[PDB]
Formats: C-alpha cells, structure tokens, sequence
C-alpha cells in the first residue's frame, strides 16, 4: 500500500481500475445517469487514433 | 442544539462553514454564572483585552482538543453590556492612539479611501522530496522570506547525501490578504488639523467585508489585524429650538451671521443642506433627491465666508478649488506604494465626503476635465469610470454647492445672461437653483453694511436684535432629526402645482434678459424643495404654504438682474 504525502492516491489499485474502466465501458451514463447499440466505446476510438 | 459552540464544532464538521467568531457577552454571562455560585471567577475579558495574538493561537488549541479547517475570529463588548453588570470597547480616534496601545484590541470608527485588492499571502511553506519523502513546513512571519534549500528533514542528518528540495503551492496554506486605510472622521478632527490615515491588514473571511466609500467602526488587535467590522436631554434641545416661534426664519437667520442680510439666498443654503426627500420607484429606477446651488456673483460681497460656514456647520464638508491638483482631485488616480510593491488608487475629493456638502470655489476657473465630473454626479449617484487599472462603479449622494464669477468679473447690463455666463445650457439647466448676487451701490442700504462689519470688526458680538443665534449643534441635531421624515404631497397643491408648471412652461416658452427655459427637472427640484420645506416643519403632509414659497424662491432669485 502505497501512500504519496499528503495524496489519497495509490499508484497500483487506480492503475488496475484504471484499465478495468478502460476495457470495459458500454454507455452505462446513458442507463443509470438519467431515464434517458453500441458496443467497446473506448476500444474503438484508441484503436482508431493510432 | 444545545451547547452552541458545540453545534457550531459539529458544523465546522459538516463543512459548511470556515468562520469561527467568538463574543465577549458570553464570556461574561459565564463569569457572572461562576461567581454566582461561589466559584473563583479568573477573569479572561481583562486578559482577552491585551495580547490576543498570543491568544488567538492558545484559545485555537483548546478548540482543537497546518490542520486548521476554520479561522479564529473576536469580536468586544457593547456599551450595552458594559453598562450592566458595570471601557474594553471605546471608539478610538487615530490622534487618540497614544503610541501604548500597541497590542490592545481597538474599535476605530473612520471612512475607508484606500482599499486594495484581494490576494493570497501564504503562511507556511510546504517543501517535497522524493528522495525522503518527509515533506517539510516551514512558516513565514515577515512580508518576505528565502528559499529554503538545504534539507533539514530527520533523513537526511544522518547522510552523506543531501538532495533536492521542490515547493508546492498545494499544501501550502495561504490567506486572502488585504490591505486598507482607514481615515480620520471629519468632526472628531480637532482644530486646524488635517485628518490622518492609518493602516489595516486583513485576512480571510473579512476580506469582501471593506467596500470604499463607507463608514465603518473595525475591532482588531493594533500591532492593524482586524477581527471584527461593522457599519451603519436631546428633545430638550430639540424642543426649546421649536417653542421660540417662526422656526424656519430664526434658523434661516441664526447661521452664518457675520455677514449682511440676503436670507433668500442662504433660506435656499437652509434647504440644501436639509437635503430632501430620495425617492426608489422599486423598478430598478432612482433619481436624485438633493438640491445644487449656483452663487454667481460680482466681487466685492463675501463668497468664500458663506461656503466656510455651510462646511463649518454641516458635517463631512471637503473646501476644494479651481486648479492645481484638482484634476486628480475628483477622480481616482493611480500611484506606486511605498511600503509594498502594487499601485493603488488614490481617491478624489468626492470620496471621502460622500454624504454632504462638496463645494466648489472658483467654477469657471476649472478645466473639462472637472466639469464632466462633477454633471455627472450632478445628474445621478455613481461615479463611473472606463481607464486602465480599474472599472468600478462608485457610488457617492453628494450635494454639490458652487461660487463663480462672470467673464469680465463683474456683471454686464447691455449683455445676455446666456452670454454673460460662460456655463453650457445642460449645466444650468441642471442647476435648479442660480443666484444671481449681484451688488448695486445704493445711499441707504450701504450704510447697514459697513455699520455692521465695523461692529463684527469692533468685537466678536452680533448687533443687539431680540434674538439669540443658535450654537451649531442644536441645529445639527435639528436638521438631522428633520431628516427622518417623508413627507406626502396632497390633491389640493396637486392642481397649484400642475397650473403654475404650465403656466411657467408658456411664459418660458426669449429675448435680451431671458436665460434658460422651464425644464422637468426644476418641477422636480421645486417638489424637493416643498419636501423639505414639510420636513423642516417636521409634517407627513406638503402643503399648500410651501410650493407658493418654493416659487417666490426660484423667482426672486432671478428677479435681482432688474435692480
């Protein structure tokens, strides 16, 4: 458990859910956001960009 | 609820407040319930009263049983509180200082000129290592500090190695620092001498508390660390004032009586300095409820003795002139400050009197520069400005009084009142009121003028009438308890009042003596004029004695150019 001074952020455990967000994230805003398809929203793009 | 100051401990850990503001009525109230009871009391308010610098971070402590989510702040005792139970809190002048008082709390009561702007002072400085990872704190007390480059953490003593030391200006704790000076107030100035200013440091919370152009009365410690700031046998002396009969006439005549006759001209002074009656429609819409009066005249009458005791008498009264530094004197300019590295601005003469008589001698010896100044407060309230540094709006109720001389001195007979006076038609047409002082040498009554200069030269005594003229306080207390009243116009001088401005408006409605035209704003200042002729004779209602005064008033001040 990493702890930086004065910093509630660690390193490692932000660096996993980090990449858990970022392989997985199908508009979940567009479901528990409001009461207002798709699908890898953010794989498609990184994908794209390179 | 219940114990307050807990309550106050768990809102400050409900974090929705960062002020802690701490009252000596409690500490009393809590001494009277310990001694009371036979316990011993050991007094605080007389230990509170002295070095609270070194109390404000003892008492912070106790509160507590770099972390600081709140500030500490004090406020004294009212004389209320003072009284019963039977000094810590007096107003203080800035002559009244004495040099000793260095370190009591102080409540100085002033206007506020000088004001800067809010900026962030730090406290303690956070330094980072990465080879470590002990951050250190160091505080500041002084205006400047050095940078602390060698490590001074409990790693690196025992070590050959003494790496590199980074600052953050996240961990740092600031404040909102500002600076103000606070003036000496005009009637607690003693004789001759000029009101001096002193210096306030704030910090934190009070910060947006201090807006130029007020009064406040500010208790803090005097190292000026202010604390806390706020802002706002008699009806015998009101009574005997009434019980003499003709009250309008023996105030008229009681002031200014070393000078001859012309009651019409300071009867109309009476009602300028009055004021009247400022009138909110509640839409967003305000005019102006005071009064400006012209003194155009020929030399040889007494100008400047009139002017000095309308300033004399009436508080906050700023004596200006002409030229010189006149130009920076109505406006707010710009200067470097000596104690510190920023610019600031310096205020006008329509700054620090903000509620009263702003005079001017000598009108058309000033430049444009002045004169668009000075209309346009003379139309509405607020003081704008459009230069580089600054874009505020100003705010300033001032009723503006002017003395001025024609182009060749005296007067001229063969020549226009619109040619003899060098002033443009929206100036005078501003200007409801002109008097046209002008001397004519008579057989008869020069002889009352010199008779009286030679007995106010004789001795100081005024000539042996049956009447006594009033001191300054009676009919300063007089007029400022006449200027709580509002008085309502009625339907009966509704149909004068509207007969005599269409008549007037047809008679105006232009030849060799003619000036001017009737304008909406001199039936404006005709309905103010009748205001505060109610006011003075202290009604809720207008009658019908004061407009047909208020017109022989205005048509006798311009019925002098016939003589």
């Amino acid at each position: 458990l990493r702890i930086i001074w004065g910093t509630n952020v660690s390193i490692q455990e932000c660096t996993t859910n980090f990449r858990n967000f970022l392989m997985s994230f199908k508009y979940k805003f567009r479901k528990i956001l409001d009461e207002r398809d798709e699908e890898l929203y953010y794989i498609k793009q990184l994908n794209e960009m390179r | 609820k219940g114990p307050k100051y807990m309550a106050m401990l768990q809102k400050v850990a409900n974090r929705e407040l960062n002020s802690v503001i701490i009252d000596l009525d409690d500490i009393l109230q809590y001494q009277n319930e310990k001694f009371l009871q036979g316990t011993q009391a050991d007094d605080l308010v007389s230990a509170i009263q002295q070095n609270a610098n070194h109390f404000t971070e003892l008492f912070c402590r106790a509160i507590d049983n770099l972390t600081r989510r709140y500030f500490l702040y004090f406020k004294p005792l009212s004389q209320n509180c003072a009284r019963r139970y039977r000094i810590s809190s007096k107003p203080l002048s800035v002559r009244q200082i004495k040099g000793d008082f260095l370190g009591q709390l102080i409540t100085v009561r002033g206007i506020i000129t000088r004001v800067s702007d809010v900026k962030p002072a730090v406290e303690v400085i956070a330094y980072t290592c990465d080879q470590c990872g002990y951050e250190v704190f160091q505080e500041v007390n002084s205006r400047t500090f050095t940078p602390l480059s060698e490590c001074t953490s409990e790693e690196c003593s025992q070590n050959q190695t003494k790496g590199q030391l980074f600052m953050s200006t996240r961990a740092s704790k600031f404040s909102a620092f500002q600076e103000c000076k606070i003036q000496e107030l005009s009637q607690q100035v003693p004789v001759g001498h000029i009101p001096r200013s002193l210096n306030i440091h704030v910090n934190g919370t009070l910060v947006r508390s201090l807006s130029p152009g007020d009064i406040v009365d500010v208790t803090g410690i005097f190292l000026l660390e202010a604390q806390f700031v706020r802002q706002h046998d008699v009806e015998e002396r009101v009574m005997e004032l009434i019980t003499s009969g003709d009250v309008y006439n023996r105030l008229a005549k009681s002031i200014a009586p070393e000078i001859y006759g012309n009651l019409d001209v300071k009867k109309a002074l009476l009602l300028l300095l009055v004021g009247g009656v400022d009138k909110r429609v509640g839409d967003g819409m305000k005019i102006r409820g005071d009064i400006n009066v012209c003194l155009m005249g020929d030399p040889g009458v007494a100008k400047s003795q009139l002017l000095k005791a309308i300033c004399k008498i009436s508080p906050r009264g700023v004596y200006t002139t002409g030229k010189g530094s006149s130009g920076v004197g109505l406006t707010a300019a710009v200067m470097k400050d000596p104690v510190t590295d920023e610019m600031i601005l310096e205020g006008g003469a329509l700054v620090l009197a903000d509620n009263g008589i702003c005079c001017i001698d000598e009108f058309d010896k000033m430049d444009e520069s002045d004169r668009t100044a000075i209309h346009e407060v003379m139309e509405q309230q607020t003081i704008s400005i459009s230069k580089a540094g600054i874009n505020t709006t100003l705010n300033a109720r001032t009723s503006i009084l002017a003395a001025a001389n024609p182009l060749y001195g005296r007067y001229n007979p063969r020549l226009s009142p619109l040619d003899n006076i060098n002033l443009p038609a929206a100036l005078l047409s501003r200007f409801d009121i002109l008097f046209l002082m002008l001397d004519i040498p008579s057989r008869d009554d020069d002889e009352k003028l010199a008779e009286h200069v030679t007995y106010v030269h004789m001795h100081n005594k005024q000539p042996d009438l049956d009447f006594t003229p009033v001191e300054p306080s009676k009919m300063r207390e007089y007029i400022a308890y006449a200027k709580t009243k509002r008085p309502v116009m009625s339907e009966a001088v509704n149909d004068y009042v509207v007969q005599a401005y269409i008549r007037l408006r047809q008679d105006s409605k232009d030849s060799k003596f003619s000036f001017g035209q009737a304008t909406p704003r001199t039936l404006l200042g005709i309905i103010r004029l009748s205001q505060a002729l109610a006011k003075l004779r202290l009604a809720d209602m207008v009658d019908i004695d004061d407009v047909e005064e208020a017109l022989r008033l205005v048509r006798v001040s311009k019925e002098s150019l016939y003589q």
